[PDB]
């Protein structure tokens, strides 16, 4: 359907009233990028951890 | 054919080789035959997967703490055996002076710190020797 | 006391899997009766 | 059998539902009315043919 | 009705559905061939019962 | 709707998914034969084919793939014992491996016809209702089966492009695979000659060819087409299970009595080896060939193999075993260890005497010991008040000749009671009733379980033949009768019964 | 090559009292055969 | 309709069958307690209560009926060893039996309210909708529970019309049934004194009486009735589950640490008997009391009972046992046969030395042998290349004092390795690992399985308390929110959030 199942304007100021009002995510397309950023940029550090472990460059 | 994996050991530990009656030298005909002594599989450190050896290494049990000293496979003793083996000669060149020819080795099998009794294996191949002298 | 070691597998599938076959087929009729 | 030999017919004593029984009353009582109260104890009742006559005169 | 490449090679095989020979058909040609089968099965039943025992048969072991 | 026992009648009208409803059934049986034989290979013990052979391990399906020319099983062990092995694709797994993927490729084709129906093939051109011609199709089903038997007769059993079936000697010792010659005479009609089974499917296949070559060309008569109701799809369903339970009676028979298509090395002895003592006619023959030949008893009873002694045991005869004593024959005895010879019983006087007892339909035969003509000389006294033929007053000795425990006599009468019951079961055998948890009471072989499961099922397929044979003739009346019909049933309907075209 | 909808598949009508007959019949076969599986 | 996880919401409106839907649940739990304890009586082995006691047989429910005064088992084998006569009606076969017939009489009453609803009791007179008063009914539920605790305090635990609870000595030897006196002081607040548990339900019952006598007479305030949403059935359910979780934490606690309501003879030692060596403080005390009398240790270590030696075993401590090593403790060891004494280790010089090792959260402790102050004198060498403290170079002997195998020394160092590992598990014990098919690795007692199954379930009942506590406060919004509400959520708009008057 073309209409949304939920309102982003009520979900904004809930989380704006839970934490800082300035530190919520007002627009959903900036929200979903950070949803798609944080494990994705995270795990190829851990994948690059074992890949830099591979040449015996280890943890301290 | 029979789905075991016996660990064969081609050992040459102290052959003391007798020989038939009076030879000038080998004539690509004479028969060398005796035995060596064979070694083991567990050379005093080969643990099984519950760390079960004699020579150090956690006597006779780890995890069943109350059925502990009842099992039977923890006597892990080494041996200094003697058997039969034969080795022939067939080619025996003159200038580089290397002599070769067949062999027939009959050994004992593995005793994996003394579980099983040994099997018997007739291993037969060419010797590939090389001789020089004073 | 001796036992066959596998009858309790055998006589728990002998009783259930035709009865839950039969218990499947009664519920469907009830829905049909409802007309839903 | 009326001598000594306590023949088992109950499912707790190792016997199947084909082999189980109420295992009827003793030969030593004969045709005596042997209720639960003319027994000196219920262990004397159940060893000597007690619960067969309870499921005969009640059943008939 | 879904015409496939399979269906264009077997529609002449299943073309006729009830097409049936009149007159009498082949029932006397069926009966003279299959009364011999019942007496063929009468041979096989008592070869194996050993009741029409010929020579060099010996329905038994010592066979090959 | 419909009741639960008439569920499959949705497929009775349209033959679009009727191909699909066999094809998951065909995937279920092909996905049984691989799925069982791969389990059947998980418990084999190939270390001793002479002492516990493959029918001793309760093994239903690995004679049936084995008795056509397959042996190798990627383990260095072959039933034949023929060496220089290198299986490749046709080992035991490789037939059992293939039936998995075939049933997978059967199941993927089984789901195809369920979603796709009316593929321009199932309807007549006269109107669009789904209806298929059965007698023209019988000429093209059987012509393929006529080709395939003629392939199975000449091109598989005779060495032309294939290995032969299993064939042994009588008193089965050296049973291996070799291509058998099709013997065409009357000698191929006794089922113990394997030359008939090669001459079978050539001769039955060539008349299977000349049936289906004829059956495509002609049409059935209308005095049969309205009589046998040949347009109906259930009229193939009756009178094909008539040809299945007729066909299931013969392999209930020819497995049980025995044939060349049911040899001893992969089915066991066949229960009539005690009613004449068939194997006991041989080991007794060879020692008297060796006896007078120039060899004493003790030294003789040793060129007998233990395979001949293993077929002279009650515990390999397939009569014993019950319906619910479940499992292999090795749960009955354990693993056969050694022969320990043949008992010979002597008294204080000689007077040699023997035990030849325990027939098959007993369970507990009382031990008797008798002489050559039949007068009893010893028994086991059940009541020792008035004994006159007991072991102890007679003083019977045991000579145990040959085998593992050769030359060991027994003069103590407490130990003679053990070997007397062992002499009841032909020749004794050493066992180990602790490695498999074997209890001690008898089981039956794969020859026993086949004929139970192919004659009880053949009884059940007779009832479906009456039931489907009713519903084909009586299709119109099947949802009840027309209301009154009182003039058809009352006496005086000229003259033939049930006639409307008459005086009535 | 293209799907359709079936002009078929009548449903099933197992009654309430016919459930009781089938549930009892399995349970007498349960109490009959369970000794023989042991 | 509804999804599968909201099936029971049909009963949420009408309370006609809500009595009936507890009553088959009440028949299912009462028809478990008889149905389990009758199975639990089928495997007991009453031939030796001192060597394999009743918690050794993996027996969950027959401490709990047993620890209130019932020991007559019908076979004449009294639990306490003093079964004087025919017990009378109240033996385990009896109490177990009643719970069968009670659950049958619960189930026949459970089917009655399902077919009969609207029995003129579930509706208000103001309109005909089914609705029941909860706070007036809480005053009549709790007044019955206030009567029943005051019955349980004085009229059952104190000998007035009933036998007392189980009470033992410390280092549990002569634990039997006698009526305990309700001690009212501060001494009844430590849970090891059983005089508080009798003084419990008198004092908690009398304030349970004065609660429900008060709670019938008054009404809740409207600043609470709209706040706690007390007209709703769900809110009460949420409160009850939350309260229950709190109640399941304490018997997760007081079973595990131990109390007078959890004695040793029907629950085992309580896992803190190795972290201080509680039982090893006693058998060591009594032999040094015996040599203070002046006895030799060969014919001392014999007035110790084997019951004190059985509590000084690793294999009765409830720490060991795993999650999926399933079965009784007798599948771990077999049947306890005999003590075979206490090992005393001497070297070639004396230099006495001991083994006091294997704490609870290990599995394979390496065997060390040490002196009085802590310097190691012997061990088991894992690598015999550079050994300097091995058994063979030191030449350790074993003095096995007391018990079954008293006076039998061992000077061969192949056999000292067996008794050194036996000395790790306190005192050794003879077994038979063939009669029950016991494998040889440890299991845990009924004290171990209770606190696993009452703290994991109490975690799960915390989530239902959040879930039912949400749905009571948030009943109106539960099928989604009203559509826009953008003026309520945008800031600065007057004044305080959720106010419509700015
Ligand atoms: C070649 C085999 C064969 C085939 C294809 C059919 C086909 C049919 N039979 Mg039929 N039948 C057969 C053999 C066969 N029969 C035999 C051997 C008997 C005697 C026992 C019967 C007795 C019989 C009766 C009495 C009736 C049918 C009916 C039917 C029709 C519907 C079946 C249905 O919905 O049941 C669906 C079945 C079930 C939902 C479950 C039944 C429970 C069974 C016992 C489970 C089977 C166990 C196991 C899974 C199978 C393993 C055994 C197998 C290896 C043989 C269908 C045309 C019905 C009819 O008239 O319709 C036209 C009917 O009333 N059959
Ligand atoms: C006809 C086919 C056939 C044959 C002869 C056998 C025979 C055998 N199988 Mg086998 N099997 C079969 C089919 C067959 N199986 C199928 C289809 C499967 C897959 C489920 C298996 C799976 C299987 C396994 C997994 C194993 C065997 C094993 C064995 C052997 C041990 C004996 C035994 O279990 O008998 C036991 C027979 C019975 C107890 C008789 C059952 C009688 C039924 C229950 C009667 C049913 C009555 C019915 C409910 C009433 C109808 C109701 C009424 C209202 C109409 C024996 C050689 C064992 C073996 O040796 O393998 C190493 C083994 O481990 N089988
Ligand atoms: C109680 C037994 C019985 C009954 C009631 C039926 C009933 C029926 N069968 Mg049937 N049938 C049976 C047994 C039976 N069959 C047996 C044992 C077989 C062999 C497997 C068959 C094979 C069979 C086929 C192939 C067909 C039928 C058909 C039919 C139906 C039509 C009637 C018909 O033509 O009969 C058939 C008549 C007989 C079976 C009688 C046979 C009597 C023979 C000719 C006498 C031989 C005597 C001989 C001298 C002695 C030799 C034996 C000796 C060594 C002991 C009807 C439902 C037809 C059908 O399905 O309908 C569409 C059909 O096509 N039947
Ligand atoms: C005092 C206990 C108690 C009671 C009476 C209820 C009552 C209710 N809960 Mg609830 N709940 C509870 C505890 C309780 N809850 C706990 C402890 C949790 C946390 C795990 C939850 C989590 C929960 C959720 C998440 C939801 C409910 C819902 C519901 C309602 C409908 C239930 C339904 O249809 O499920 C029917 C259940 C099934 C058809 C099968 C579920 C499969 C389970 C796992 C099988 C249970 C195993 C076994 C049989 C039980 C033994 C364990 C037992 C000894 C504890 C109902 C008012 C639903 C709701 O909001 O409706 C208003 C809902 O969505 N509950
Ligand atoms: C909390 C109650 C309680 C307590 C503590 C115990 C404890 C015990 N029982 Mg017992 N039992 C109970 C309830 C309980 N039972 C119930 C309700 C029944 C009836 C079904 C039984 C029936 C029973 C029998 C028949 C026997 C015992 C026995 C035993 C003892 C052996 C140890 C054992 O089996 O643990 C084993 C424990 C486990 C293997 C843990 C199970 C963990 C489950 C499967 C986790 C579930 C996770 C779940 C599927 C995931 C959720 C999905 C997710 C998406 C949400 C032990 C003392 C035995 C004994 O000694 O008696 C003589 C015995 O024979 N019990
Ligand atoms: C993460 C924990 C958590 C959360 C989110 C909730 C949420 C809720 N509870 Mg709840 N509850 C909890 C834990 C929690 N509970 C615990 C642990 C208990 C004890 C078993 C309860 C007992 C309880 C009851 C009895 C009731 C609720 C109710 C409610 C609901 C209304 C809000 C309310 O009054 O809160 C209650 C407030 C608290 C639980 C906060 C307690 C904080 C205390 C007062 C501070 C004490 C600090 C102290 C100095 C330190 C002592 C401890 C020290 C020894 C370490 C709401 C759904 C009510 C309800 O069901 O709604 C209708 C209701 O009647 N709760
Ligand atoms: C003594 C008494 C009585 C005192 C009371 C009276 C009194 C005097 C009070 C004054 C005291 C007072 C006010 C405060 C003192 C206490 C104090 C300083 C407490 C602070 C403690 C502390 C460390 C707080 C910080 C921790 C905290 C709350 C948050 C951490 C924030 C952080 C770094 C990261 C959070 C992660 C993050 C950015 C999440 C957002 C990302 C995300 C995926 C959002 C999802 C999301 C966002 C949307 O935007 C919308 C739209 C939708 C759809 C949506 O999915
Ligand atoms: C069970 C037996 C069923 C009846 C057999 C049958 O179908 O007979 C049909 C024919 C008669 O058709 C004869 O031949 C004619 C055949 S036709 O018109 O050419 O089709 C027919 O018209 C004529 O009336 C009729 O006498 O039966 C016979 O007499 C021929 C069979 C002779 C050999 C018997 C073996
Ligand atoms: C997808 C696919 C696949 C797969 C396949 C498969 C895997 C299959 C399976 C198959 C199978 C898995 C088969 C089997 C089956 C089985 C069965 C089918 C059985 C049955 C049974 C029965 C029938 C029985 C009966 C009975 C009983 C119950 C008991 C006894 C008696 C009687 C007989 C009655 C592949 C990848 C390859 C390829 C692609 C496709
Ligand atoms: C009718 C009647 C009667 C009867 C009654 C009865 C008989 C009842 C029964 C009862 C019973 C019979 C009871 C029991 C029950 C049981 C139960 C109820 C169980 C349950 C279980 C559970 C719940 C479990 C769960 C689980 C699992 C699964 C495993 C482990 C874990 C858990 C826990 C999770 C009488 C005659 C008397 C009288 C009249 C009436
Ligand atoms: C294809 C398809 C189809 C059909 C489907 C169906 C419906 C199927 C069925 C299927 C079936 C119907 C199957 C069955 C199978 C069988 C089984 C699954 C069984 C198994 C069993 C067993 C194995 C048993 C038992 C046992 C045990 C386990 C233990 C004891 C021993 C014995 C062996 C007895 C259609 C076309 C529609 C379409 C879609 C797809």
């Amino acid at each position: 359907q073309e209409e949304e199942t939920y309102n982003i304007v009520a979900a904004h100021g809930y989380f704006g009233r839970l934490i800082f009002q300035y530190a919520s995510f007002n627009n959903s397309r900036a929200l979903h990028f950070f949803l798609g950023a944080w494990p994705v940029v995270g795990i190829w550090f851990a994948s690059l951890a074992v890949a830099c472990f591979a040449f015996n460059l280890n943890g301290f | 054919g029979g789905e075991q994996v016996p660990f064969l050991f081609t050992i040459k530990g102290l052959v003391a080789t007798s020989q038939p009656g009076l030879t000038s030298i080998n004539t690509s005909t004479d028969f060398s035959g005796d035995f060596n002594v064979p070694s083991y599989r567990g050379s005093t450190f080969l643990d099984p997967k519950a760390r079960g050896l004699a020579s150090g290494y956690d006597n006779a049990v780890a995890l069943p703490a109350t059925a502990d000293e009842e099992d039977y496979v923890n006597a892990n003793v080494k041996l200094a055996d003697t058997k039969f083996k034969a080795g022939h000669i067939s080619l025996q060149v003159a200038k580089v002076d290397g002599e070769t020819g067949e062999i027939a080795g009959i050994f004992e099998s593995e005793q994996p710190s003394d579980n099983d009794l040994g099997a018997k294996e007739a291993v037969e191949v060419k010797i590939r020797g090389a001789f020089y002298a004073r | 006391m001796e036992v066959n070691d596998l009858g309790f597998v055998a006589s728990i599938l002998f009783v259930l899997v035709p009865s839950v076959f039969l218990l499947i087929l009664y519920i469907q009729t009830q829905s049909r009766e409802g007309k839903e | 059998d009326g001598i000594r030999e306590p023949v088992s017919g109950s499912l707790l004593y190792g016997n199947n539902i084909i082999t189980a029984a109420v295992v009827p009353s003793s030969n030593a009582i004969g045709l005596h009315f042997y209720p639960i109260w003319e027994a000196a104890n219920i262990d004397e009742w159940l060893y000597n043919g007690g619960p067969y006559q309870l499921i005969v005169f009640h059943f008939l | 009705a879904q015409r496939t490449w399979l269906g264009d090679r077997l529609r002449p095989l299943n073309s006729e559905y009830g097409k049936v020979a009149p007159g009498w058909g082949t029932t006397p040609l069926m009966g003279v061939f299959m009364g011999l089968f019942f007496v063929f099965l009468l041979i096989i039943l008592q070869i194996y019962n050993s009741s029409l025992i010929l020579e060099n048969v010996s329905v038994d072991w010592a066979n090959l | 709707g419909l009741p639960w026992y008439r569920v499959h009648t949705v497929v009775l009208n349209d033959p679009g998914r009727l191909i699909s409803v066999h094809l998951m059934h065909t995937a279920l049986v092909a996905g049984w034969a691989g799925s069982m034989a791969l389990y059947e290979l998980a418990v084999f013990d190939p270390s001793d084919p002479v002492l516990n052979p493959m029918w001793r391990q309760g093994m239903f399906v690995m004679p049936f793939m084995a008795r056509l020319g397959v042996t190798q099983s990627w383990g260095g062990w072959s039933l034949t014992g023929e060496v220089a092995d290198n299986p490749g694709i046709w080992s035991f797994e490789g037939v059992a491996a293939t039936h998995i993927i075939l049933s997978g490729l059967l199941f993927l084709a089984a789901v195809w016809h369920w979603v796709y129906w009316d593929l321009e093939l199932f309807t007549d051109p006269r109107t669009g209702e789904p209806a298929l011609d059965l007698p023209k199709m019988f000429g093209i089903h059987l012509f393929l089966s006529g080709l395939l038997c003629f392939g199975f007769g000449a091109f598989h059993l005779t060495g032309l492009f294939g290995p032969g079936m299993w064939v042994s000697d009588p008193y089965g010792l050296t049973g291996s695979i070799q291509p058998v010659a099709p013997s065409w005479g009357p000698e191929g009609f006794n089922p113990f000659n394997a030359g008939g089974i090669a001459a079978h499917h050539i001769a039955a296949g060539i008349v299977g060819i000349i049936a289906g070559l004829f059956h495509l060309s002609v049409r059935p008569p209308q005095r049969l087409y309205k009589a046998l109701r040949m347009g109906n799809i259930e009229t193939v369903l009756s009178s094909s299970i008539a040809a299945v339970f007729f066909a299931a009676f013969v392999v209930a028979g020819t497995m049980w009595y025995g044939s060349a298509a049911t040899p001893i090395e992969l089915f066991g002895p066949t229960r009539y080896q005690w009613d004449q003592g068939y194997f006991q006619q041989e080991i007794q023959r060879r020692v008297q060939s060796s006896i007078a030949q120039g060899d004493s008893p003790s030294e003789a009873w040793s060129k007998i193999p233990e395979k001949l002694a293993f077929y002279d045991y009650v515990g390999n005869s397939p009569a014993k075993g019950g319906l619910f004593r479940v499992g292999p024959m090795n749960k009955g005895d354990g693993i056969a260890q050694g022969w320990l010879g043949h008992p010979v019983f002597t008294d204080a006087e000689g007077r040699e005497l023997t035990v030849r007892r325990l027939p098959n339909f007993f369970e507990t035969f009382p031990v008797i010991l008798t002489d050559a003509d039949g007068v009893i000389r010893a028994d086991i006294p059940f009541r020792r008040a008035e004994s006159r033929y007991s072991f102890e007053q007679t003083g019977v000795t045991v000579s145990l000749y040959g085998g593992e425990l050769n030359g060991k006599t027994f003069t103590d009468p407490a130990s003679v009671k053990k070997y007397a019951r062992f002499a009841q079961q032909g020749e004794p055998f050493a066992f180990d009733r602790e490695t498999l948890g074997s209890d001690g009471v008898f089981r039956t072989s794969t020859r026993g379980w086949f004929t139970f499961g192919h004659a009880c099922f053949a009884l059940l397929f007779f009832f479906g033949h009456i039931w489907h044979g009713s519903r084909t003739i009586f299709r119109d009346v099947f949802a009840g009768v027309e209301a009154d019909l009182e003039e058809q049933v009352e006496w005086g309907n000229f003259q033939k019964v049930g006639d409307q075209t008459t005086r009535v | 090559m293209d799907r359709s909808r079936n002009p078929n598949k009548q449903p099933v009508e197992l009654n309430r009292t016919s459930l009781y007959l089938g549930l009892l019949l399995i349970f007498v076969l349960g109490i009959l055969f369970s000794s023989y599986f042991f």
